[PDB]
């Protein structure tokens, strides 16, 4: 859906918090404080 | 083995990378899309063909 500025993609798998995209999340996690995104 | 009932169309295969049983590919190559912009398509649009 276009590209992310500012949210560092991880490796990861959780519940979806703040739906982005094509299956893509994005979320406010403590692992500094900084935002993530992930599928 | 489910008793002799065969579900080996509505069950998925690996054997391709999205992952559809037999009904499902049917399904989704009878109905024909309209390719919206779903995917990104600004550099088609650019490149004049
Ligand atoms: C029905 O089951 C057999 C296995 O006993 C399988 O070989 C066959 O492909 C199945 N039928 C269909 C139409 O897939």
């Amino acid at each position: 859906a276009g590209c992310l500025i500012g949210a560092e993609y991880v490796n990861n798998s959780y519940e979806c918090d703040i739906p982005i995209g094509a299956g893509i999340c994005a979320s406010y996690q403590t692992q500094s404080q900084s935002i993530i995104a992930y599928t | 083995y489910f008793g002799g009932f065969n579900f080996s169309q509505i069950l998925p295969d690996p054997s391709k990378p999205s992952k559809r049983s037999f009904i499902e590919d049917l399904l989704f190559n009878k109905v024909t899309l309209a390719d919206a912009g779903f995917i990104k398509q600004y550099g088609d649009c650019l490149g004049d063909i």
